[PDB]
């Protein structure tokens, strides 16, 4: 799934952000001064020639700043009240699935379907009046359609091919154990940290021997700036039963050689 | 009503080892509107050079940001993340949890 996101915050203090994404991985940014498309990796160009890239830059210029101006010119009659934020996400995926959705104040507001903008029902007549503005040029809607059903599939195809090496790399996790901060009385919180792995799918469990401890509470998977991932898995146990416990990590990159760490040494303490 | 309060999670890139360079992270997510102020603190004092990722949002339109800095911990230093947002009565402070050791000689 490649998509472009647009974040526009209005205070009439302002802010305009455009960036491109392969799911979790950022691949493009729009520099708000050079009006250029900055490529965050060598392979961010996909198989798109430099001149087709200047074409794309032309259209990102014109539509980003006509969209900001249009939003601010119509805000009165649309009853957009300051401060407010507009968010847009558009791109393509199954098989050739495409999408373009717009939110106002963090809620579904309008979306683009085939050839025209449609309001989400719950968003009311305000969203309906917005579609009128959004639908004032059928040709501009036809351009949007072709951006979604033509340009985006070809781009994502070239992008995935160009980036296959980076996207399918295997980075081994490291792990470590610590005491968790808020155990109940008479209990300990054992924490198993897993960091530096890629790609995202991972397995981590506290164990007693070969028995998985179902009390294991996995946290969110969190990002690092270097593009790898982080996870904390905790287990609450009675202080008497923390001996034979270990943390076991399985990951594609380890090829069956699980990381296994043992609650012990000064962690008991012996 | 339409506002969402930030979740704040603090973690290190590598295990804490005194005198070895490391990276401290503060992941702020699930908030709306996007205006937010995030500081990394060392012994209660703001750390001058901190970076963050480009602002993004999830499927449910809530925003998220990663803040991080390179640092070298010693056994005496405490680190934290301090977040202020319209949803918060007062800045919320989440500490970096590390063991440190030497519970008693
Ligand atoms: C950094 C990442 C880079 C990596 C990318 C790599 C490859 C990615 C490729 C594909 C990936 C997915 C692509 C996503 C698709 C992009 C989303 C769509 C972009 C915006 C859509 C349209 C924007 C726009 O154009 N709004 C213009 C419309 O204009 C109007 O139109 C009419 C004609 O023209 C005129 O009416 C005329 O008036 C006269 C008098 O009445 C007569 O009556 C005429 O008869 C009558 O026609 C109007 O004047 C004129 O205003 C307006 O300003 C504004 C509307 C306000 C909001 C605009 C859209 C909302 C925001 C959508 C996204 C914004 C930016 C996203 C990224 C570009
Ligand atoms: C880029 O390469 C991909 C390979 O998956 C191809 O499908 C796509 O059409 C190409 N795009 C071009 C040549 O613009």
């Amino acid at each position: 799934s490649f998509h472009v996101t647009w974040i526009a915050s209005f205070y009439n203090w302002k802010q305009n952000l455009v960036s491109g994404w392969l799911s979790d991985l950022q691949t493009h940014t729009w520099d708000s001064n050079s009006s250029t498309i900055v490529f965050l990796w060598p392979w961010s160009r996909g198989n798109f020639s430099n001149e087709e890239w200047k074409e794309l830059e032309t259209l990102f210029r014109i539509r980003t700043i006509r969209s900001f101006e249009g939003i601010r010119r119509y805000a009165h009659e649309l009853q957009f009240e300051y401060p407010f934020e507009i968010q847009v996400t558009g791109g393509c995926e199954k098989v050739s699935g495409s999408f373009l959705q717009l939110a106002y104040q963090g809620s579904d507001f309008v979306s683009f379907q085939n050839n025209s903008w449609l309001p989400y029902p719950v968003a009311g007549n305000m969203a309906k009046h917005f579609c009128k503005v959004l639908n004032q040029n059928q040709h501009e809607n036809d351009i949007t359609h072709n951006l979604l059903s033509d340009t985006c599939p070809r781009f994502i195809l070239g992008l995935l091919d160009a980036g296959k090496a980076h996207l399918q790399r295997q980075v081994k996790p490291e792990a470590w154990l610590s005491h968790g901060p808020s155990p109940g009385p008479g209990h300990l919180q054992l924490v198993c940290h897993v960091s530096g792995f890629y790609p995202k799918p991972v397995w981590v469990m506290w164990m007693r021997g070969e028995q998985e401890q179902q009390g294991t509470q996995r946290g969110d998977i969190l990002p690092s700036a270097d593009g790898t991932w982080y996870l904390r898995a905790t287990l609450e146990v009675a202080a008497g039963e923390a001996a034979d416990l270990s943390c076991r990590v399985k990951h594609s990159s380890l090829e069956g050689q699980d990381i296994v760490l043992y609650w012990e040494g000064s962690l008991v303490p012996r | 009503a339409i506002q969402r309060t930030p979740k704040i999670q603090v973690y290190s890139r590598h295990p804490a080892e005194n005198g070895k360079s490391n990276f401290l992270n503060c992941y702020v997510s699930g908030f709306h509107p996007s205006d937010i102020e995030v500081d990394l603190l060392k012994n209660g004092e703001r750390i001058e050079k901190v970076e963050h990722s480009d602002l993004s949002f999830s499927k449910d339109w809530s925003f998220y940001l990663l803040y991080y800095t390179e640092f070298t911990p010693t056994e005496k230093d405490e680190y934290a993340c301090r977040v202020n947002h319209v949803t918060l009565s007062q800045p919320k402070i989440v500490k970096w949890d590390r063991d440190m050791g030497s519970l008693v000689p």
